[PDB]
């Protein structure tokens, strides 16, 4: 086709590294700090390791902490739809089965079955998952083992049960006031354990201003965005041209 | 919070309108009056306060 | 023995088919206990289930079940004979004389 | 003793259509009075006699048909028709009496069968088999035994009653 | 011991440690859980080759298991200069195997 | 069932029998007396209007429980109904 | 998730419940359609789909930037049922002053709150005492050591402006976070040291 050779000037381009990064999503203004991350997120690293032995990190993982009801929530919209079978909970749900992997009862002869949840289903698929606060302290050991290593280990009231559910996990907590701190640090904001922060990256912390300047433009950048037409701001790629140009991007070892 | 309960609902005055016509319909003799309704509020004062012995 | 089974008065609709074709609601324990005496221990180390059971028999001497049959109302005349233990050692005298077992006071 | 009780009562075995309303207004009837207090001259054959001689008013206790089996559900029967319509109480007991002893029983299913007839017509079976609703006009006349020992009246009331929401309003 | 179907009988299916005659457990700190089976494991050494009677038959396997473990104290490696029950959550028993 | 009436669609010759037990079977069709003995039969089938039809209804009995001696559980009895 | 809430009133309010009364005074002796109004909103549901133009916008901003003086839940869900008023009440375009009634309903919405969860006037003063008590014992102990019987019997008296025994048990579990201390039951605990 065309389309296989419009790959081929579109990676002779120069700017294209701030070209991506200024068309990833409309429902945000500003922030270029957050948007370079996600971007790296969406896209897969290496995963080729040392010979006979450790199979190493597949990938980054990065969680964003900030207020509730603001653009945090925007990130977690967009992603779901567009990346591919990447899936979303809440994990309130923390004692039934789920986020918590938990072997269901016996049912037309059969005990000790697997179960579902939307963490081993992850493959090719990045998962989303808020609210850290407000679960229990037995699965906060859990997906940390399911962080370090790619698998997960489960001995329930059965045989032993070893998948390997290679994941991409990205997190949005809440702060332990609803405003950050300023003159603190964060290691009394992150309302975690120690070991968990240690063995994550760096989250990337929103900030917020009462402003008189930045209000106005966030109201008239949001105007256009619930106008029933106003499709005048140009992202450069498309969804699919995009999408098709990370695939071309995927299939290389540097 | 010492003794008593309610505040005055609307839905006990509409009761003690319930209760009215009922002792109406068992003792009629076509009197519905004020006299036939103090044999109402007759009722509600000694069912409360049961507790105050 | 006191050991609380659900059984202790009741029948569990148990019919064994009775030779295809017969449902049976056999006496578990009531037809030996009629004008005569019984005794059980170790209240406050059971469940709840059976509990509900010494309720009936106590204040109506029949009981009436109907499992997956028959509703029947058989007559009984039981007398119990308790035997139950404190629960903090020897602490009757510096608390209350009551509550000291704390079991429902729908038997006391 | 006692004449005030037996005249509240007495009052509530009568009933009457509160008001032909015409218009869709269904008004509330049937006023509900509830008791409570822990006598020793057996409080159950006080209340129960009543009902054994007034009209249509089914007697009950709090084991057998609880709040789940106090209206009509689905169960098993002999080799003829299986899948009838079972029923508890008050697919029966319409307009009548409605004697319940023994509040603390069963409450799980009880505490929404209690409000479930205060509020006026939805005695249904919402189950898997069918959607359809029936009808809700009887008298509830309830007696709910204090916790343990005696009610204690220098302390607070409600220390025995579970349901707030149900008696107050 | 796993329940039967309509015609059998109240079988035996061993788990873990059956299986692992030479191999590798873990037990690091799972905090509410730690005692439902810790009064499993250090009686697997204690008592060695232990088996259990619950609901069934009485008998007694053989499992001549090695144990290794990852525990993790609660924050740093050096909690406190205070001495190791200070710092484990552990206990001394099950810790002395 | 008290009453029976076969038609086979080639003589009308209603054949009657008594009705026995809870179970019982129809018989053939070359059994009567002018669509039989032929080279051709009429096939039988059933009937039913021309087939009288009664009453019946199935109860059960247990015990007054008061008669009833220390010892056993009550037990039941089967009764039956006829006429009106 | 809610846009706006309401909290219905109630008061002894003599010249109204005795109005109420007279509702109920009468409704027992002896347009508003049932349909007609029914078919008139399921047709004017999806059949025209209105407009918005920059008449509204103008006044829009306007609004908000007096409010500044929630951050855009509020403006989200603000045009909607603006929109809405204007697909109800003129069932073709839509309107400029649909917007007065929009900032009717949501100034009658934050009526409800002039009075800890989105609230931080108490967190700004229950961190910083907390914070200062820890200090103090820890400049007089040479150890770490803080029994129970002690904190009750420095902290529920120093001031009078922090309840007793309902907020001192989750006081601890972020100090727990905190790289300061430790809990070892209903006694004896463990504190920080350099």
């Amino acid at each position: 086709s065309d389309e296989i050779n419009e790959l081929k000037e579109m990676v002779k381009d120069e700017h294209i590294y701030d070209k991506l990064v200024r068309s990833i999503a409309p429902a945000v203004f500003g922030h270029e700090a957050v948007k370079k991350g996600i971007l790296l997120q969406m896209l897969g690293g290496v995963h080729k390791s040392t010979v006979e032995g450790i199979k190493l990190r597949g990938d980054i993982n990065i969680c964003v902490v900030g207020d509730p009801s603001t653009s945090k929530s925007q990130f977690l919209k967009y992603v779901v739809g567009f990346a591919p079978r990447s899936v979303y909970t809440s994990g309130k749900a923390s004692s039934a089965a789920g986020l918590t992997a938990a072997v269901v009862r016996d049912e037309e002869g059969g005990d000790y079955t697997i179960e579902a949840g939307a963490l081993m289903l992850a493959d090719n698929g990045i998962c989303c998952i808020d609210e850290f606060d407000k679960m229990d302290i037995s699965d906060q050991v859990a997906i940390h083992e399911a962080m370090e290593q790619q698998t997960i280990s489960i001995a329930k009231a059965g045989i032993h049960a070893t998948l390997n559910a290679r994941t991409s996990i990205l997190a949005a907590a809440n702060p332990v006031g609803g405003r950050y701190n300023r003159k603190l640090s964060l290691r009394g904001n992150l309302n975690m354990t120690a070991p968990i922060m240690s063995r994550f990256d760096l989250f990337f912390v929103i900030l917020d201003d009462c402003n008189e300047k930045i209000d106005t433009e966030l109201a008239s950048h949001i105007v256009d965005l619930h106008m029933k037409r106003d499709e005048a701001i140009e992202p450069p790629f498309s969804a699919e041209q995009l999408r098709r140009y990370i695939k071309y991007a995927r299939t290389f070892k540097p | 919070s010492k003794f008593s309960f309610g505040q005055a609902t609307p839905r006990t005055l509409l009761g003690i309108i319930r209760l009215s016509q009922a002792l109406a319909k068992l003792r009629l003799a076509d009197m519905v009056d004020i006299d036939d309704v103090e044999e109402a509020l007759r009722l509600v004062r000694v069912s409360k306060e049961s507790l105050y012995q | 023995t006191g050991r609380g089974s659900s059984g202790v008065g009741l029948t569990a609709a148990v019919t064994t088919d009775r030779e295809t074709g017969e449902r049976r609601l056999e006496a578990g324990a009531m037809v030996l206990a009629d004008r005569g005496v019984v005794c059980i221990d170790e209240f406050d180390k059971m469940t709840d289930v059976d509990r509900v059971a010494i309720h009936e028999v106590m204040e109506q001497q029949t009981v009436t079940i109907a499992k997956a049959g028959i509703h029947t109302t058989l007559n009984a005349r039981c007398s119990v004979i308790a035997a139950a233990n404190p629960v903090f050692g020897q602490y009757d005298v510096n608390r209350d004389p009551h509550q000291n077992i704390a079991l429902p006071d729908s038997l006391l | 003793g006692n004449l005030d009780v037996k005249k509240a009562l007495l009052l509530l075995l009568v009933g009457g259509v509160d008001k032909r309303v015409g218009d869709g207004m269904k008004i509330r009837g049937d006023i509900n009075v509830c008791l409570m207090g822990d006598p020793g001259v057996a409080k159950s054959q006080l209340l129960k006699a009543i009902c054994k001689i007034s009209p249509r008013g089914v007697y009950t206790t709090g084991k057998g048909s609880s709040g789940v089996g106090l209206t009509a559900a689905v169960m098993k029967d002999p080799v003829t028709d299986e899948m009838i319509l079972e029923g508890g109480a008050l697919v029966l007991a319409d307009n009548g009496i409605c004697c319940i002893d023994e509040f603390d029983k069963m409450d799980e299913s009880d505490r929404t069968a209690i409000h479930e007839v205060m509020e006026q017509q939805t005695i249904s079976i919402s189950k898997a088999g069918i959607n359809t609703t029936l009808n809700a006009r009887t008298s509830i006349l309830a007696a709910a035994n204090p916790l343990y020992g005696r009610y204690n009246p220098r302390l607070s009331p409600l220390d025995n009653i579970n349901l707030p929401a149900a008696l107050l309003s | 011991v796993r329940k039967d179907p309509i015609t059998k009988e109240w079988t035996l299916e061993g788990g873990a440690l059956v299986l692992a005659d030479k191999g590798v457990c873990l037990i690091d700190e799972f905090d509410k859980m730690n005692d439902q089976d810790r009064t499993s494991i250090h009686e697997a050494m204690e008592q060695q080759s232990i088996s259990i009677s619950k609901a069934g038959i009485v008998t007694t396997l053989q499992a001549r298991c090695s144990i290794i473990a990852a525990a993790n104290p609660n924050g740093g490696r050096y909690n406190s200069t205070l001495p190791l029950a200070q710092n484990v959550s552990l206990t001394e028993p099950i810790l002395s195997r | 069932v008290e009453v029976i009436a076969y038609t086979c669609d080639q003589c009308g010759y209603e054949v009657f029998q008594e009705v026995n037990s809870r179970t019982f079977t129809p018989l053939s069709e070359c059994t009567s007396e002018e669509c039989s003995q032929n080279q051709t039969k009429g096939q039988l089938f059933m009937s039913t209007r021309a087939s009288k039809f009664s009453a019946f209804q199935e109860c059960k009995i247990q015990e007054l429980s008061q008669q009833v001696p220390v010892g056993h559980i009550p037990r039941s009895l089967n009764i039956h109904v006829n006429g009106t | 998730r809610f846009d706006l809430v309401y909290l219905v009133l109630d008061k002894v309010d003599e010249k109204n419940d005795r109005e109420l009364a007279k509702h109920l005074t009468n409704l027992y002796l002896e347009v508003l359609p049932v349909e007609f109004l029914t078919m008139y909103i399921s047709y004017a549901k999806e059949h025209i789909h209105p407009i918005i133009t920059e008449a509204a916008k103008t006044e829009l901003v306007r609004a908000y930037v007096g409010m500044r003086k929630a951050t855009t839940r509020q403006l989200e869900s603000m045009i909607r049922l603006a929109e809405a008023h204007a697909k109800m009440k003129l069932k073709n375009v839509v309107e400029l002053e649909d917007v007065q009634e929009a900032v009717r309903l949501i100034r009658s919405a934050i009526k409800d709150y002039a009075t800890q969860t989105g609230k931080s006037v108490i967190q700004r003063k229950l961190q910083e005492d907390l914070s200062r008590e820890i200090m103090n014992v820890l400049k007089d102990q040479a150890s770490d050591s803080m029994s129970f019987n002690e904190l009750i019997k420095q902290i529920n008296e120093h001031s009078q402006d922090r309840v007793e025994s309902s907020d001192i048990q989750e006081a601890l579990s972020r100090l727990q976070q905190e790289d300061k201390v430790i809990v070892l039951g209903e006694g004896v605990r463990r504190s920080v040291r350099l």
